[PDB]
């Protein structure tokens, strides 16, 4: 199996007061890679789970000025496989450690941009917002239609839209739709299904 | 449709 | 035109990936 | 609602202090109850702000934990943090490595390894007609495989209702009181296995 | 309690009634 | 049935005063 960055963050950044740093990284593997992010200096330390392709991509977002500089580090994960990249956003040069605050615009942080798999198989795609206040998640298909809740298709406690036993019909681009009252986010993950 | 999906899933691919 | 052929099928893998 | 109350509380809170006894592997437990399906989430270190999801009924009860197995070249400050809605909680604990070692500093154990149920629901109390979906986070290599057991003790298999997910979550659907039990998390890998039951209780009605 | 809640279903509101 | 102690378990923590 393997495993490749598609998109990766930078090795360095700056931060501008006042602003809200978005880090993204993503990348592409078999079988539902996963990614997750920690701060600070670790050497090789281990989480989260031990029990097809997909590319996933997952963003950070730093909504608070910085008083040190720190590392992100983006963690992938699928199977024997596991890659990483560091950014450090160094603190801009001119109050710290207190998030912005009020109402803040969704950012969906989790999400698939391309999933294939084969027929008859159960595939989740997965919408995390992070977004103040808290989000609601929405889901459109292939055909731009609202979901129902056909247990065909089931939308799950989390967001993530569940599609069993996938079959051609159901081939196309899924949209996530998250709202709250200061504005909307938007992504779409694409579906294949191969055969055996 | 689909048309870009495995151009775009062909470089990374292979 | 991998998308002609393979996409309209659809295909299934090992099929995908001889193209690639 | 509302302002408030969204609860949380701990149920079992990690130890302040402890020591790596050489080529040990320690697991590190907190768990925690509280209104709403809660998180818990472990980081290392010493942080001030921190950053969970944020996608947002009932009462629930958590566990998880945290396992160190490799021998520690440093101290080190493992931090459980819980967030049910609005609210935010946190209990940590720092870790001594020992006075000398015959192992290498910072690496893992090697090894097979017995499967350990690292994230699991103690106790889970939501109204009827409501989908719940209880976790098995299985920390084995290698890689455990998951067998769900209902009240009755019987496997529990695919269908309309229980519904067992990719994750090892078992999601039980349009809940009724014919539901309510104990259900019990079987990990077994070529090693060993591990057991998690989670208690159920559906709530009526209004009505 | 156990007896009142277990041998049939307890409203949230039943429950409460039973803290102390 | 099988609630038994769960619930009394469970209600030691969710209330403000336990029993």
């Amino acid at each position: 199996d393997w495993l490749k960055f598609t998109k990766t963050p930078p090795t360095k950044l700056q931060q501008a007061d006042g602003a809200t740093i978005e880090i993204v990284c993503e990348m592409m593997g078999s079988q539902v890679p996963s990614i997750q992010w920690v701060v600070g200096h670790l050497p090789r330390s281990e989480l989260d789970d031990l029990d097809a392709i997909v590319r996933v991509r997952s963003s950070h977002i730093i909504d608070h000025v910085l008083s040190e500089a720190r590392t992100y580090t983006c963690v992938g994960r699928t199977g024997s496989k596991t890659i990483y990249a560091s950014t450090v956003v160094h603190p801009p040069r001119s109050t710290p450690e207190k998030t912005y605050p009020g109402a803040q615009k969704p950012r969906i942080i989790y999400t698939e941009k391309t999933h294939l798999d084969l027929m008859g198989s159960n595939i989740q795609l997965p919408c995390r917002v992070h977004a103040r206040p808290r989000a609601e998640i929405t889901w459109l298909n292939n055909e731009n239609k609202e979901i129902v809740q056909g247990h065909r298709h089931r939308v799950l406690a989390n967001g993530d839209l569940l599609i069993s036993e996938i079959k051609w019909e159901d081939m196309g681009n899924y949209k996530c739709i998250a709202r709250n009252v200061v504005g909307k986010d938007t992504a779409d993950t694409f579906v294949y299904p191969v055969l055996n | 449709a689909c048309g870009p999906a495995l151009m775009d899933m062909l470089r990374v691919a292979c | 035109g991998v998308v002609d052929s393979c996409c309209r099928n659809s295909c299934s893998f090992s099929t995908l990936r001889a193209y690639c």
